[PDB]
């Protein structure tokens, strides 16, 4: 764990954008 | 202190004459008169070692006003190191030469300076630049004589982003004055 | 257009000084001290000094004064900039900014700042760059300085790429003494510690109100930040053009986006003070703090600053949650709390005696200021949609990112 | 004390040796030093300052301080006279006007007592035409054979050519060292 928020995984784009 | 000092740099080993300049820097940044050393450190300039260059290059920026008559042994070592490979060496040697404040120093450095102008690299373009407007600066008249106006201004239209910007603002400061 | 930039010490004393252009006399200097003093005696002391017809700007740094003197009308937002970049160059170069690395990295710190800038012109500012080059434990210059990319070296290679970013918000409330809130900004910051193999050009992508809008998604929650301004790697172009946030990211910890708007929301944490303070007798804090955020957040750390007395000895404090500690040097009692949960509410009553002997002159009234920080909270909702990163090599990416929500200028006007 | 280090050192070769460059400005100094490090004739521009180089020899480092002839840096040469063993004079036989001013210059630099134990090294410089002297004319005209207590050799060497050069390197060595 980590304070200050638990790192979160990262998309590569907005895929509804086409 | 300082005849062991001179005797340490007028010594063939350079771990001595390393540990000389390191303590001849040191003197000079704590308030220490060390002007009267650099006719010594004169003949130990020629060094291979960069430390030891970039050490005695800065002792005779700082020394150059000082002793005006002692830089006259500096020519010929600004000259040897201003054609050499490495372009960090040159990029420093351009940088001290703009950098001396002697009337007689830039009247002998504008063919280094000129040779320079055309550097491939783009720091080494970016310190001809800058050596170029220091001159400028310090002798509008021998800058209009070596003809560094036309290099300037065609620096701007060339590749080295950066060094097209350090033309442009070496022309800028140029034009400003 | 500095003449010669130097650093100077507490006492007066300059810890290394490197002129430029040699147009300033070096011995300007020692006139600075005295100037400074004067100025400092009547309020008129400023960064900028000016010594006769030479302007001697200087910055209060961590332990030495960084003076940079200059004579012709020199650009001082360049000179200002040029001074943050040799600070950020000296900070990371040496972990601590004292006079005890000034004088032990002097071979090193002359040399960087021959390299740093010539003539008055700065040409080197990069931290990874001037370290690749100039070391204090030499080659010819890295060609990323030349090339245009100068923020992402080629040729780093790592066994894993893994980026962890952080969303850093900053909660600044201005609340005055009638107990409204005048200045309410919330300043985002996007920073990611990017530590792959290559030279990836990130593509950044969030959920950002104009964005929406232009792609015609302007339904859902997007953050519309006011002022949004770009890192040195990321492009401008894309941003003017489509909004395409596409840059090489740098190799380490940096800055990409950092989103600047006003907050229209109440206050995460709502503390309201009573001050029952006798004429010379005693005085009384009642200090009551309201969690307006989140009951699934909680406030980790949370200091809300009360300032008591200056002359105020043998205080009691009588509160529900929350340690009290009074602490005579900064003459206030800060209401620690470890774990802030929201929607708690913390009533606290301050109680301490006063001299006999009334004070000579007024001491004002600073502002109550918390150190509220709860993390995993997005106050503006803003979420990252997607981070395009692409390598000429081809590898798969695992970048990571946490939101971290902290008390910024959250200060409550005193009554 | 024990001296087992300095015999195995001695038994390789230890010793150095130094030498001199001085002389007359376009009397070959620059280009014998060059001959002598490099071994080739190479254009370079006027010795402004001062040239330093070393070149290796029969186990021996004798390394030449070159100083050129110019009238601003005739003078430096007293800087390089401190902690010097050798000091080679450059003749100019192809320049009667200037053989007076070189002639001059050597008898000024032997005039001191600091430069003492360094012996007498005149090379017959600009022996490519048949304008130059021999080794005994150079040597009359300047008086090397009356100057007592100094080790002088006459020797003629051609910078384009590169003879005799050999014979002024052994010369100089057998005049600092005198071992087997
Ligand atoms: N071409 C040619 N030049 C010779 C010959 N012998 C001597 N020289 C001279 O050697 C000089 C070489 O110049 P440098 O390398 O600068 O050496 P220097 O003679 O000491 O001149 P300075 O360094 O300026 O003092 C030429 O200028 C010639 O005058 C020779 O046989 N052929
Ligand atoms: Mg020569």
């Amino acid at each position: 764990d980590r304070k200050g928020g638990s790192y979160s995984q990262a998309a590569g784009s907005d895929s509804a954008q086409s | 202190e300082i005849f062991e000092l001179k005797a340490e740099l007028n010594s063939d080993k350079k771990e001595k004459k390393k540990e000389a300049v390191k303590k001849v820097i040191a003197s000079m940044t704590v308030g220490k008169d060390v002007s009267a050393l650099f006719p010594d450190v004169v003949n130990c300039m020629q060094t291979d070692n960069l430390e030891l260059k970039k050490l005695v290059y800065l002792y005779l920026m700082n020394y150059a006003k000082s002793q005006p008559d002692m830089a006259i042994m500096a020519v010929n070592t600004f000259v040897k190191d201003c054609e050499d490979p490495n372009p960090l060496i040159r990029a420093l040697a351009v940088r001290t030469m703009g950098c001396i404040r002697v009337d007689k120093i830039t009247e002998y450095l504008c063919e280094p300076l000129r040779k320079c102008l055309k550097d491939e690299d783009p720091y080494v373009r970016k310190t001809a630049a800058v050596c170029v407007a220091k001159l400028h600066d310090i002798n509008a008249q021998l800058v209009e004589d070596q003809g560094f106006l036309d290099t300037l201004k065609d620096l701007i239209s060339d590749s080295n982003p950066m060094v097209v910007a350090n033309a442009v603002a070496a022309l800028s400061e140029i034009a400003e004055s | 257009s500095a003449s010669a930039v130097y650093v100077l010490d507490l006492k007066g004393k300059v810890l290394i000084c490197r002129n430029y252009r040699g147009d300033v006399d070096m011995s300007e200097v020692e006139h600075f001290m005295p100037i400074l003093m004067e100025k400092e005696e009547e309020g008129m002391l400023s960064p900028i000094l000016a010594h006769g017809g030479v302007r001697f700007m200087w910055i209060k740094h961590n332990n030495l004064y960084l003076v940079a003197t200059s004579k012709k009308n020199a650009c001082v937002s360049l000179v200002f900039s040029f001074l943050y970049k040799v600070v950020q160059v000296f900070s990371e170069y040496f972990k601590e900014l004292e006079e005890e690395s000034i004088r032990d990295n002097f071979v090193i710190i002359y040399e960087l700042l021959d390299e740093l800038m010539d003539f008055g012109y700065p040409q080197t500012t990069d931290s990874k760059i001037l370290q690749e080059y100039i070391t204090q434990e030499a080659p010819r210059p890295p060609a990323t300085v030349t090339n245009a990319v100068s923020w992402r070296s080629e040729g780093i290679k790592y066994r894993k790429n893994e980026v962890f970013l952080d969303v850093i918000e900053a909660v600044n409330l201005l609340v005055s003494a009638n107990g409204n809130v005048l200045r309410s900004e919330i300043v985002g910051s996007i920073k990611m510690r990017v530590f792959l193999s290559g030279m990836p050009e990130l593509r950044l992508g969030l959920n950002d109100k104009v964005l929406f809008d232009n792609t015609g998604r302007g339904k859902s929650k997007s953050v519309e930040l006011e002022d949004v301004k770009f890192h040195q790697c990321v492009r401008l172009s894309r941003f003017e053009n489509d909004r395409t946030i596409s840059f090489i990211p740098p190799d380490g910890e940096f800055e990409l986006m950092s989103y600047r708007l006003n907050t229209h929301v109440k206050p995460l944490i709502w503390i309201e003070s009573v001050i029952e303070k006798h004429s010379h007798s005693r005085i009384e804090y009642m200090v009551k703090a309201k969690s307006q955020f989140k009951r699934r957040s909680t406030a980790n750390n949370v200091e809300i600053h009360i300032p008591v007395p200056n002359d105020a000895d043998s205080p009691k404090f009588k509160t529900t949650v929350g340690s009290v500690k009074w602490v005579p040097e900064n003459s206030e009692i800060v209401w620690s709390v470890k774990s802030f949960p929201g929607g708690k509410e913390y009533l606290m009553r301050a109680h301490f005696g006063l001299p006999s002997v009334e004070a000579e002159d007024k001491e004002g009234k600073p502002p109550i200021s918390v150190k509220f920080e709860i993390p995993y909270f997005t106050t503006s909702g803003i979420q990252v949609r997607y981070l395009k990163i692409i390598e000429k090599s081809g590898y798969q990416a695992l970048p990571w990112v946490r939101y971290i929500t902290q008390n910024g200028d959250y200060q409550l006007r005193t009554q | 004390g024990n001296i087992f280090a300095n015999l195995f050192k001695g038994l390789f070769g230890k010793k150095e040796m130094r030498i001199l460059m001085v002389g007359l400005d376009a009397a070959g100094k620059t280009t014998i030093l060059y001959k002598l490090k490099l071994g080739e004739i190479v254009t370079t521009i006027p010795t402004i300052g001062f040239n330093v180089e070393t070149v290796e020899y029969k186990n021996i480092s004798f390394t030449v301080w070159d100083v050129g002839g110019q009238d601003k840096i005739r003078p430096l040469w007293r800087h390089y006279f401190q902690n010097t063993q050798g000091l080679i004079f450059v003749v100019d036989s192809n320049d009667r006007e200037r053989v007076n001013e070189a002639r001059e210059e050597l008898m000024r630099m032997l005039a001191e007592d600091e430069l003492r134990d360094a012996v007498l090294l005149v090379f017959a410089n600009k022996q490519d035409l048949p304008n130059a002297m021999n080794a005994a004319e150079i040597t009359d005209k300047l008086g090397l054979h009356s100057l007592r207590h100094r080790n002088w050799y006459i020797q003629a060497t051609c910078a384009t050519s590169g003879d005799g050069l050999y014979e002024g390197l052994d010369w100089l060595s057998n005049q600092l060292r005198n071992q087997k």
